[PDB]
RNA sequence: AGUCUCCCACCAAUUCGUAUGCGGAAAACGUAAUGAGAUUUAAAAAUAAAUCAACUCAUUAAGGAGGAUGCCGGUAUUCUGCUUCUUGACCUGGUACCUCUAGGGUACUGGUGUUCGGUACUGGAUUCCGAUGGAAUCU
């Protein structure tokens, strides 16, 4: 957990760069947390 | 005329009066439905699409996809004479009464080129008869002595009595339940289906397929670009693959040319005839893989022999694997 | 004891933190675009663990060189995109925990990669 | 408009293989018939609590054949048969077998002893190899 490795992984990139937000034809939202319910 | 085919027994259940695409399951989840002339076909996504399809399934020069439909609900009738002469000459009859004097010519039967018109419903069985039209028709002749044709659902029963009136003279199979299609329109739209597809053997028709796919511009194409092949169950590939195209990127307009000449009529045929024939395409199922298997075989590729590789798509066995008849 | 017995002990951790982490948050995630990643990375660890889980060495084959490939093929999709869900905005705990845990596990898989020479095939 | 559900990757089967009154891919979804209850209750606050309506809950597989109640062979109603079919709980003890490398896998047969599975793909450009294939570089 060491961000050490995450600039020795960044170094394969630039300096700070920027990245996009999703294209909004691949976005989704998030469903519930607890388990599904069975019909009675 | 032939049932719902069996299946799952919670699913068939809901199909008494409206039938099931292949893909309905799948189509369910992403759109708007609707029911008619016996199908639950599908209306629209759930998204706007006004624009879209416009610039990428119009005729613009701004096309970089393609639209893919799942137009499996038109019928299919497979028409033969059994007079067990190659020379027909009774269907040629019945073709050109159904519709105007158009689908019977030197044009449609001998280069079998496709034919888009309109199908009338003739009655002349005793005295006085006329004729009403009824809709657009697709008839496609192979060997002077086969037809096919392609109906909307709604016309499809009202000619079909019709050419019951003569099966003591021609034979007939409802294998609209059999065949299934998919139409495609854009630029990019051979690309990518080429991107899906491999062969078992060495075959001219695919040689032409693998050039054919990059003009980007399909109304430069000549009048007849038929392509009929067998192609190798598409889950080896595991993911969409180019045709290492790059290489050659001077197609002319000489070489298309060529294509007028060099055409595989008897390779086509042979192909073909694998799909009017229900024990053929019976035969096709032989021994069809479930996903476990397939998910061992490619597994099985992590200690292969040539050690210098690293492939991904499993090979292809000789005998001992399906091999599926495919036109387009 | 150092060339090995070192490293393995701290996949032994990763795995771990991994396993918890999916557990937890299945459910309302199941549909986002990243799982397609972070499964497949998953599936990767897990593959690689399970060899060598004994007094000797029982590698008749040494050919995971063959599954040593997701540090050159696909090794840049898990990193481009883990940080698309730090720029969304709406979950950012997620993203640096994913990050951290490309790091650990890049660097654990060079680790044991250079160290090894025996691909005289 | 909202402190709410479901869908927007696949599964011949460690994935809701779920024929369950009817519709639906699914839903903290819709709707039909019979019948019954409200802190003294399956349950609400200490929707209803004269009637009808409203809230909640319980029961009810499709098709087709046979006989009868009613009215001109018929339909609405009522009781009795038939057809629909992919060797499928989990854990675990035995025998036989296997092209698997002393251990694994498959057949026949015994024991009551809240989220976890597998498989998979980045967009674009340039380059290299006697090819429906393989390889490298940049963005």
């Amino acid at each position: 957990k060491q961000l050490q490795l995450a600039m020795h992984n960044s170094k394969a990139a630039s300096s700070t760069r920027i990245f996009q937000a999703l294209p909004r034809k691949l976005r989704r939202r998030t469903a519930s947390h607890n388990v599904r319910r069975i019909p009675k | 005329l032939a049932p719902i085919p069996k299946g799952r027994v919670k699913y068939t259940k809901r199909q008494k009066h409206f039938a099931w695409l292949p893909t309905h399951i799948w189509n369910a989840k992403r759109s708007h439905m609707m029911k008619r002339w016996g199908y639950q076909m599908v209306w629209a996504p759930t998204q706007k699409c006004f624009k879209l399809t416009h610039r990428l399934g119009g005729d613009t020069c701004s096309s970089d996809g393609a639209l893919c439909m799942d137009s499996s609900y038109i019928g299919t009738i497979i028409v033969k004479d059994k007079s067990n002469d190659s020379e027909g000459d009774f269907l040629k009859s019945i073709i050109g009464k159904l519709t105007a004097e158009r689908a019977n010519l030197r044009k449609y039967r001998e280069g079998q080129v496709l034919f888009q018109g309109l199908i009338y419903s003739f009655n002349e069985e005793n005295g006085e008869d006329s004729t009403k039209p009824l809709g657009p028709c697709d008839v496609f002749w192979v060997q002077k002595d086969t037809a096919i044709i392609r109906l909307h659902p709604s016309i499809y029963t009202q000619v079909f009595n019709i050419l019951l009136q003569h099966k003591e003279k021609l034979t007939v199979q409802d294998c609209r339940y059999s065949l299934a299609s998919v139409t495609l329109k854009g630029a990019k739209a051979l690309e990518s289906l080429a991107s899906c597809l491999r062969s078992t053997e060495y075959s001219k028709s695919f040689e032409q397929f693998k050039m054919v796919s990059m003009i980007t511009d399909h109304n430069a194409l000549p009048q007849r670009c038929t392509f009929a092949f067998e192609a190798i169950d598409p889950r080896h590939l595991a993911a969409p693959k180019k045709l290492n195209d790059s290489q050659r990127k001077t197609v002319n307009s000489d070489d298309i040319l060529s294509l007028h000449e060099n055409y595989p009529q008897d390779e086509i045929n042979a192909v073909f005839n694998e799909l009017c024939d229900p024990e053929s395409r019976t035969q096709s199922y032989n021994n069809q893989n479930t996903l476990k298997e397939i998910s061992a075989r490619r597994y099985k590729l992590l200690t292969a022999t040539p050690n210098s590789i690293n492939k991904t798509t499993v090979p292809f066995k000789e005998s001992d694997d399906p091999s599926i008849p495919l036109v387009i | 004891m150092d060339e090995m017995d070192n490293v393995i002990r701290s996949l032994e951790q990763e795995y771990r933190l991994i396993l918890l982490l999916n557990h937890r948050n299945k459910n309302q995630h199941r549909a986002a675009s990243w799982y397609g990643s972070f499964n497949e990375m998953k599936r990767n660890c897990g593959q690689i663990i399970t060899l060598f889980s004994r007094l000797k060495d029982v590698e008749w084959v040494k050919l995971h060189r063959l599954l040593q490939r997701a540090l050159f093929r696909q090794l840049k999709r898990w990193y481009w995109q883990f940080n698309g869900v730090i720029a969304l905005g709406q979950f950012v705990t997620l993203g640096c925990t994913l990050v951290t845990l490309l790091a650990n596990v890049r660097a654990l898989y060079m680790r044991l990669w250079e160290i090894n020479e025996t691909e005289f095939i």
